[PDB]
This record gives C-alpha cells, structure tokens and sequence, in this order.
C-alpha cells in the first residue's frame, strides 16, 4: 500500500495540474497541452517567484493586480488562485 | 563467369534468408534430441570414463552426427539472420542518423554527449561514401550541406560529411560517367568502403540478437568439446516461447528493488553474525562427536557464511541449526535473537523478494 | 512582457506577428526571466500576470536542498490533502521555501572507461577482420575455381561467416578483459 | 464403470465419493481453477523441470561426493551415480524439501568447493523453492479467485 | 481511395511482417505519447 500510493501520487502528478486541478487530457487535447499547461500557465514554482517578486518589490509600485494579490494574501484568502479553471478555458470560444 | 558466380551466391543467401525460421526450430528441435540422448549417460571406473551406455548400441554415432548437424545448422541460423534481419536494423539506425543530422545536426552542431556509444559509433559513417546505402533519401548530405553550409563553413561541413566539392556543379549540370565491369576486382576493391563496412559491422556486433545467436554459436562449438554444453541450448525454448519470456523478464524488471532488498537481506544478516560472534558463539559448536568440535563461528568470514547459507534457507531460522540453549544465563536474549532472526529475515523480506518478483511477472 | 501580453490577448490579428517575428531575439533573451501565471481576477475571470524572475534566484531554487523539500511537500500534500487546506499548505510552504533560498544564498558567498574500452575493441578487432581479408586472395580462389565449383564455391564464403563470428567472439572476450582491466 | 468394477473389488466406490466435488458449485469451482490457467500452469512445471535438470547436470559433473545417502558408511548409497537417479533425487525430495536440495544433501564444510556449493544451494533454493513454486501456487489459487 | 496491389499484399502477410507488427503494435500500446504514437506509427509505416 505504502508503494502504491506513491505510484499513485507520481500518477495524480502526471495526470492533473496542481494548481487548478483540470485533468490533463483537457489540455492535452492540443499536441504538448499539459506540458505548456504546467511549465508556462500554470508552472508550481512561478507562484512562489511572484510572491517572492511582490514580497521585494514596494506597495507603492504594486500594480492592481500584485496589490490584489498582496491584499487578500495579509487577508489570508487563497481565492486568486485558480479552481477547475484556467485561461484557456475561460476564453475558448473566443480563443478557438 | 563473375555474373554466375554472384548470381549463385545471392540465390543462396536468399534461400538462407527465405529458411531461417524452419532452421530456428529443427534447431531446437536437434537441441531437444542431443539432451535426451545425453540422459542415459554413465560414469565408469582412479580412471573416471564419463561413458555413454546404451541398451541398443547404436546411439553414440547418432549422437554425434546430431551434434554436428546442429552445429551446421546453427551455423546457417546466423547465416540466415544475417541475410534476413540486418538489412532492417541497418536501415533503421542509417535512418536515424540521417534524421538526427538533417533536423538537429547532431554531428554538426550540437557534439553527442559522448556517452551515447552508438552516437559515438555513428560518428565514423557520416563520412562514408556509401551513405544511405539501405536508406532511401541518397541526398541527405546534399540538403545538410544546403542548410548548414553558410553559417558553419561550407567547406569545413563538406570535409565532416567527407564530400568532394568537384561533382556538386556538374551533377546537376552534363558531366561523364563511369560504367562498370564485374571482372574488374581494383574497382570493386576500392568501392568496397572499409569504412562502411567497418561501421556496418559495428553496428551488427551491437545488435542484441546477433550476439544472442552467435551465444548459441559457441555454446554448439564448445558442445563438440564436451557433450555437456549443449544443455545450455536447451534454455533456448524459454526464449522461443511468449509466457516463458515473461517469466525470465520478471526478474530483471524489479532489478534494482531486488538488489536492493537482498543487499538489506545480506545486511541484516551480518549484523546478526556480528551479534552472535561477539556473544552467541558456545552455541554454534556442529560437530557430532565431541572431540573434535567444528567451531564454525570462531571466523566472522565462516560464521557470516554460516548465516547466510543454511540460515537462510532454514525455513525456521537460524535456532534450527544453532544448538539447544536451555540451562544458561542467555537463554532469554538467545530466544530474542532467533525469534527477531526469524520474523525480520525468513517472514520478512524474503516473502518481500519473493513477492517482487511474482508481482512484476502478474 | 507588453509584446508577450499583447500576442496572448490577441492571438490572431496578423499585423502583431510583424513584431513578433520581427522580435523574436528579444523574446527569446527574456524567455528564462519572465514569469507567467493565472489568478481569479477582482472580475471574475483569468488573468495572466507577468513579472521577473531573477537568474540568482532560479539558481536558488535549483539548489540542491531546496529541490528535495520541494519533493517532500509535493509528497506530503498529495498523500494528505484538503482542497481548502491545499492551497494553505503550498502558501506555507512557499514561505518556508523562500526562507529556504534566502539561506542558501548566504551560506553559499561568491562508464566512460567503459565505453572508451569496448570502442577500442570494436575499432581494432573488425581492423583485425579487414586485415586479415586485405590479402585479397579472390584472384588466387578464381584461379582454384577455373570452372564451377559449387563446393569450393561456398566453402569460402562458409570460411568468412566463420571469421566474421570468430572475431565477435574476439570482441566478446576483448570486452571482458577491459572490463577486467577497469575493475583491476 | 466404477460401480461394476466396485463390485470386483469394494474399494472402486471411493472413486463415487468424488460426485460430490461435481455435485457441490464452489466444489467445481476449485476443481476447474487447475484447467482455467493450463498452459501457463504446463509451461511453468516443464520450466520447474527444466531448471532442475541443470541443477542436477552440475552436480553430477562437479557435487557428486556430498550425494553419499547411507547411515553406514560401509555400503554408500551413492544416489548421484546415475543421471536419471541424480535428476529422480532432485525431482523428488529436493523440491519437497521446504529448504532446498542442502538439507538432504551432507555438509560441505572443510572442502574446496565450499563457497560453490553454497551458492549452488541457496540458489536452488530461491529460484526453485521461493520461485516458481509461490508461481505454481499463484496460477492456481489466483485462477480459483 | 487507392488501389492495393495483391503482390504488396502478400508481402505484407508474410510471416517476418506480421511478427514486426505485432512487436509494434505492442510497444506503442505499452508505451506511448498521443504525439509520439502518430511519429512512431509512421516510423513503423516507413520500416515495413
Ligand atoms: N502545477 C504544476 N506545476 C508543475 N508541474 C506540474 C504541475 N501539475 C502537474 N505537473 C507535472 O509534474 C511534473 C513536473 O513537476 P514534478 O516536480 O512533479 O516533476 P519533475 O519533472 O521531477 O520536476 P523537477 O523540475 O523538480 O525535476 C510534470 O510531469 C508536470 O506535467
Ligand atoms: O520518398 C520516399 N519517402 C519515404 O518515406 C520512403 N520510404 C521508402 N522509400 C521512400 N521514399
Ligand atoms: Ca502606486
Ligand atoms: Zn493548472
């Protein structure tokens, strides 16, 4: 059991996103969806970098986006971070 | 006279080519019969004859032409894959090459990691003049050329492909021709790339299956020798047949768990020899007369030997060769010895192996 | 960053390519330093931000120590996780891993032998087998067959398979002794 | 057949004892689980065989000394002289030993081919014992489920 | 539509062939990437 249910978390990893948790064949429906999906849309560690980025940066240059973000972080409401959605998505019939 | 003599060869090849898997299997089939034959075999008497008896008489002869005639037709198996299978592994990887130079330039450009032995082995032919000889596209060179000519040296690229600057004009342009004649052996000598042929050779060497027969070939040659090698080709059933390579599989499958597990087997096991070598070692006295006692725990070397055979294959751990400990002070700490002994090396990790192995063959 | 928004936001008009590809090296300088993302915008709807990534920083985060704590939450919140605690558990670890490289920048200031050995072996036994047919004996065996011979015929091509056999055998046992030769 | 030859001789009517086995359904269930995986199941006893053989082809060019099987040493029993005996001694008795061929077999400890013989055995035991015969047992229970 | 030639036909039912595709057909299905199985299929198409 104990090895199954790390084969099972490398298959969740390889299967899903981690962020908006959307399954990878709705990405991968195009060739190389779930790679771009999860290295450039919805890459793990960018998060971090733009918190590390609005942590250096001063409030007052924030834009009102990072000041969003900032607000509801100090707020301690994860809502900004995306759930079962993702650009893609939200603009399809507009995109393709 | 030279248009006979090849045009009989090639016949020959191609009936080679045609019969390898009959031969594959009366192979098998004489491999079958060899080892029978071989199952009423004697010892006589210091003269030790290994004597073959036979009840009719007759079968040492029959024994050695079937012999011979597997060696002679194993022989032929190799000829047959060679004229039948080659052609498309060398196809196949002059394809790849090709590619790999065309879209990446992975001769040009970007230098192999050089730990890629066939990219290393590969390297020789991108210089020979008989490219794509199995290949379809002989212009491969002539578009790498065209691609990569400006930016990384027209001349220095045509010097790593091994081209001539002085038929690219006039290919396209009115030129002369050179005709052949098949008396003629210096030009057949010089166009007999001994490099290509050189990597050509190479690459059939790496060939897994071409070393697998030519196994089979020494195993036939060395039976000749001794009449005992030739059970070595009788395992050649277990490749022959689908389930069977399953099974042989299941063991390299889990390869590096498995080693791991019998490296963590063999550790647990010295450390229990290093426990009964500094404490346990009056009961490890196995000898049956009293005299001379046989003391096999004295040595770490001998009593980590002792624990790893016939303790391990005990079925109730070590106590069950170990002696008696009733009537001493350790008597307590012996037993919680030979119970741990018990659950962490013959319940444990030994099903553990086991389990691995009948779970990657399911 | 305003070239990439603008291709994502409009991915069709044609009159934008002109500067992309037109662009392409600036693009491709900044590739590694910007940073794409995804959050529920204050509209209710998918916004990319982009920002900078410093190169000491990803350096940071490709640091040794920092990867394993990263494979032991991954692990972790996989195994065990809430779809509310989630994204607190990541938020915390993020923290913790920004800690992390923090002090990672101040504690750090400002079986080729063994393909070498089967390539010799592979190189100078076929050498072996091409000197040993460099002889060229094929004017001499035309002469032994003056007219057809079916069994002289293949007796010598029967002789070169041999060899060649021969000499993967050579090779087989030239591997061994390198191996035995890398070993001790 | 069976009633008429019970008749000859009484004890042809336990053969009628095993109708129930084909009256009962969880009874016919156990008994087809044998049928159900039959040519993995032959292939993996020939293989059981097969390996054997080899083992006993070994011994009888090399571990033949340690075969002595005699409580007096003044008549050997000698059971390794004869191939077809060696390979009998290692079909029977070897397999259904439950710690390989090394049980039966004598101690080889003072001699030169110690460490062969250990590995010669505990080989037999891993890949005949703990190998191919959880495999044997596998197919069947696992057809039977 | 296209026309098939009864002589590459039978060069296709030939035993060698047949091993071949099935050697294939076994690998892509065990391991394969919807980009990679169209590019393996092809190489496959190419080797046959
Ligand atoms: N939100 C995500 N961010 C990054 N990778 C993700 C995400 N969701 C799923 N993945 C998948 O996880 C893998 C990359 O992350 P992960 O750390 O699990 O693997 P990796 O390739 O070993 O990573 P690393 O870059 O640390 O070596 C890819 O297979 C990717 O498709
Ligand atoms: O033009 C060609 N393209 C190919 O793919 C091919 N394969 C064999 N022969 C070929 N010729
Ligand atoms: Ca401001
Ligand atoms: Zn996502």
């Amino acid at each position: 059991e104990l090895r199954d249910q790390q084969e099972q978390v490398k298959e969740d990893m390889e299967t899903k996103c981690f962020i908006c948790g959307i399954g990878n064949d709705y990405f991968d429906t195009v060739p190389h969806g779930f790679e771009t999906h999860t290295l450039q849309e919805h890459n793990l560690a960018n998060y971090l970098f733009f918190l590390m980025y609005l942590i250096n940066k001063d409030e007052t240059e924030h834009t009102g986006q990072e000041s969003y973000v900032w607000k509801m972080y100090q707020e301690r409401c994860w809502e900004f971070f995306p759930a079962g959605d993702c650009f893609r998505k939200q603009y399809e019939d507009q995109l393709n | 006279f030279w248009k006979k003599i090849i045009a009989y060869q090639q016949k020959l090849l191609n009936y080679f080519a045609r019969n390898f898997y009959n031969m594959r299997m009366l192979a098998l089939f004489v491999a079958f019969a060899i080892n029978f034959i071989l199952l009423f075999y004697k010892v006589s008497t210091i003269a030790v004859h290994y004597v073959l008896e036979e009840s009719s008489g007759y079968m040492e002869p029959t024994l050695r032409i079937l012999a011979i005639l597997h060696t002679v037709i194993s022989f032929f198996c190799i000829i047959g894959y060679y004229c039948l299978k080659v052609p498309l592994v060398i196809f196949k990887r002059e394809k790849e090459v090709a590619r790999k130079l065309e879209f990446d330039g992975l001769y040009i450009t970007e230098q192999p990691s050089e730990d890629d032995i066939k990219g290393q082995w590969d390297r020789l032919v991108i210089n020979t003049q008989s490219f794509p000889n199995n290949y379809w596209d002989k212009f491969v060179k002539r578009k790498v050329m065209d691609k990569y000519g400006e930016f990384y040296g027209r001349d220095r690229i045509s010097e790593l492909l091994g081209m001539d600057k002085a038929a690219l004009d006039f290919s396209d342009a009115r030129e002369k021709k050179k005709p052949k004649k098949d008396s003629s052996l210096s030009a057949v000598l010089n166009s007999i790339d001994v490099k290509y042929q050189m990597w050509k050779l190479g690459v059939v060497f790496t060939d897994n299956s071409f070393l697998y027969l030519a196994w089979y070939m020494t195993m036939s040659v060395l039976g000749h020798y001794n009449n005992f090698f030739f059970a070595a080709h009788l395992l050649d059933i277990a490749m022959g047949f689908k389930t069977l390579r399953t099974i042989l599989s299941s063991v390299t499958h889990n390869g590096k768990q498995l080693v791991l597990t019998v490296g963590l087997l063999a550790v647990v096991v010295y450390l229990y020899t290093v426990v009964a070598f500094n404490f346990f070692r009056k009961f490890y006295n196995k000898s049956e007369d009293g005299d001379t006692p046989d003391m096999k725990c004295d040595d770490m070397l001998t009593c980590y030997m002792f624990h790893m055979y016939v303790g391990v294959r005990a079925g109730g751990g070590i106590g069950d060769e170990i002696e008696d400990p009733a009537g001493d002070e350790y008597e307590i700490y012996r037993i919680i010895f030979d119970i741990t002994f018990f659950f962490f090396v013959i319940v444990i990790l030994l099903a553990i192996i086991q389990g691995l192995i009948i779970d990657a063959f399911g | 960053v305003l070239l990439t928004n603008l291709s994502e936001h409009m991915p069709n008009d044609t009159r934008l390519q002109t500067f992309l590809e037109l662009a392409e090296s600036v693009l491709n300088y900044f590739q590694p330093f910007l940073g794409r993302i995804e959050i529920m915008g204050s509209a209710k709807r998918i916004e990319r931000v982009y920002f900078e990534i410093s190169e000491s920083s990803r350096t940071q985060w490709e640091k040794p120590q920092v990867k394993e704590s990263k494979r032991q939450f991954i692990f972790d919140v996989v195994n065990e996780g809430g779809e509310k605690e989630k994204m607190e558990l990541f938020v915390n670890f993020c923290e913790d891993t920004i800690f992390e490289m923090q002090l990672a920048a101040q504690i750090s200031e400002s079986s080729i032998l063994t393909v070498r050995s089967a390539l010799f072996a592979l190189r100078y036994n076929i050498l072996t087998l091409m000197r040993m047919l460099s002889l060229k004996s094929l004017k001499k065996q035309m002469k032994k067959v003056k007219k057809m011979t079916v069994k002289d015929m293949v007796t010598a091509f029967f002789s070169s398979y041999w060899s060649i056999f021969m000499t993967l055998l050579h090779f087989v046992a030239s591997v061994f002794r390198g191996f035995f030769r890398i070993i001790c």
